[PDB]
Parts: structure tokens; sequence; C-alpha cells
């Protein structure tokens, strides 16, 4: 929390040193569910500020590989997240528009199965990268009907507050 | 038979292939099941094994 405070005030580095310790704290208390917080932290951070994605001990696609193959059972929403970073890390890769259709399709289709309104954040995300998604393949038809369910002002945690009336301003 | 053969001049890319193909939906007396999505009349217009 104060490492997601120091990262609203665009601090970045501070927030990196206050982090690490929260992973040694983690494992003093050798249980394996706030591991799975701590992970989901970690890329959250990266997705807001990617360039600093080589500065963490894990890589991002390492993440991803443990998140795939977490579990089967008491996880809920943790897939619905790790499909979502694979989205932007292949939407980044500038991978075949196969791969990231297909990982669109599975990030989709886990955040729609179970309640979208519940999960809020989720779900502008999603809707945030789909317009996104489709904006950059040219068919502005497909990105208005999504655009329509993006919210305005709502913004997203750990990134400042004003964000939301800069990014009206910039439009 | 068309011959489309490839052309630098047509950049006329298709994106359909690319998006994952639909899937119909089937009820059985036991359950309901779910099965690839197949034309009505792809049967007897589909690739030809031959």
């Amino acid at each position: 929390s104060l490492a997601t405070f120091h990262s609203s005030f665009n601090e970045c580095d501070a927030a990196i040193n206050s982090f690490e310790e929260a992973t040694r704290i983690a494992r003093e208390n050798k249980d394996m569910e706030t591991l799975n917080l701590i992970m989901i932290w970690i890329i959250n951070f990266i997705e807001v500020h990617p360039e600093y994605a080589n500065r963490f001990y894990i890589t991002v696609e390492q993440i991803i590989k443990y998140l795939k193959n977490s579990s089967d059972v008491e996880d809920a929403n943790i897939f619905s997240n790790a499909y979502k970073f694979e989205t932007l890390l292949s939407m980044v890769k500038e991978s075949k528009t196969a791969e990231v259709s297909s990982s669109l399709l599975k990030f989709m289709a886990i955040t729609l199965q179970n309640v979208p309104s519940q999960n809020f954040d989720l779900f502008q995300s999603l809707v945030s990268y789909e317009v996104k998604f489709w904006k950059e393949l040219g068919y502005e038809s497909i990105s208005d009907v999504y655009e329509k369910f993006l919210s305005k002002t709502s913004s997203s945690s750990l990134r400042n507050y004003d964000s939301s009336i800069i990014n009206q301003d910039i439009k | 038979p068309l011959r489309y053969e490839p052309n630098n001049r047509d950049f006329a890319c298709n994106i359909i292939d690319d998006l994952p193909k639909l899937i119909r939906f089937v009820k059985d007396s036991k359950r309901i099941n779910i099965v690839p999505y197949t034309q009505p009349n792809s049967l007897w217009r589909g690739p030809d094994e031959d």
C-alpha cells in the first residue's frame, strides 16, 4: 500500500525499494496465498511503468508461465488477470495477430464467464485493450461499440488521481 | 476452382482466418454438447480429402 502510494505520486524508484522488502516478509510468513497477491501487484506496476521491467528480480514472462499453471481451483480471478497480461505483452511484442486474438479470446472468455459487474476493474481493462486492439487493425466501427462501455474519470488504482483529467486533456 | 496466387501488388490481407472459428451449440438427450461450426452447405462443398 505504501509501495502503491509511491507509484501514485510518480516516485517510481522509491516504490521499488519498498516493494523489495515486501517479498522478503512474505517468505517469513511461509504462506502461499499472499505470494499470488505479490506477483499480481508486480506486473500491474509494470503495466503502468513498462520502462522498469528490467529492474525487477523476476522477468514478466516468468510470472505468466507460473500463473497459467498455478492451479485448477481456488483461483477464480488469477487466470483472468494472467491472460490479460499476456495479451499486452503479445501486443507490444508485435506478435502475429493469430496469437494476439487467441490470447485476447482467453482473457475475454474467463472475464465474462464470472460476474463482470463485481470485477469492475478488469472489465474496464478488457474494454481498454479491445478498443486498442481493434483500433490498430483499423476497424473503428468495432472500436466505437466497445468505446461506449469504457468508463471515464474512473481511471485505476496506483496511477495518480488526476490521470483521468490529463487523459481527457490529451484528446 | 479459383486460383488466387500470391502477388506483391495485392495488399488485401485476410483477418477472418486469423480470428478463431466459431462453434455451434447442439444439445443431445443426455446433456448439452458443443461441436465445431460447419456451414449448412459445407458438407458437399468442403475441401475434399481427395
